[PDB]
């Protein structure tokens, strides 16, 4: 905005910003047990298995 | 009693050292679906199951020791 005083005048202005993403990462480990595993596997045989 | 018999039908015939790639070329590309355990990044889903990874979990590492048969006296080898 102009005005009337002795103030020296305004050029128009221009601005850049350079913005930028973050990476992140997450992990975790599950263990499962070797006889959990094989005995997916392993024929159904009697009502107790 | 073949029932019995037909247990060993399926336990040897399961438990076997996996056989040796050997594809034919005239199939064409079928060898590459006959790798399957050097697959090893499982996809997941947002509710994953049992029955979505029952296929990872079948590829398993090839592990039987060799042992050794011994015959001792039994004074040297204590008996418990």
């Amino acid at each position: 905005i102009a005005h009337g005083d002795g103030r020296r005048p305004n050029k128009q202005r221009q601005y850049i910003v350079m913005k930028a993403c973050n990476k992140h990462h997450i992990g975790a480990e599950i263990e499962l047990a070797a006889a959990d595993i094989e005995l997916l596997f392993a024929e159904k045989e009697t009502p107790l298995d | 009693q073949a029932e019995n018999a037909a247990r060993l039908g399926r336990q040897v015939l399961g438990l076997l050292p996996p056989p040796t790639h050997r594809v034919s070329l005239t199939r064409g590309p079928e060898f590459a679906r006959g790798v399957r355990d050097l697959l090893s990044k499982y996809a997941a889903s947002t509710r994953p199951t049992v029955g979505s990874l029952h296929e990872a979990l079948r590829q398993a590492p090839f592990r039987q020791p060799t042992y050794g048969d011994f015959l001792v006296y039994s004074q040297t080898f204590s008996p418990q």
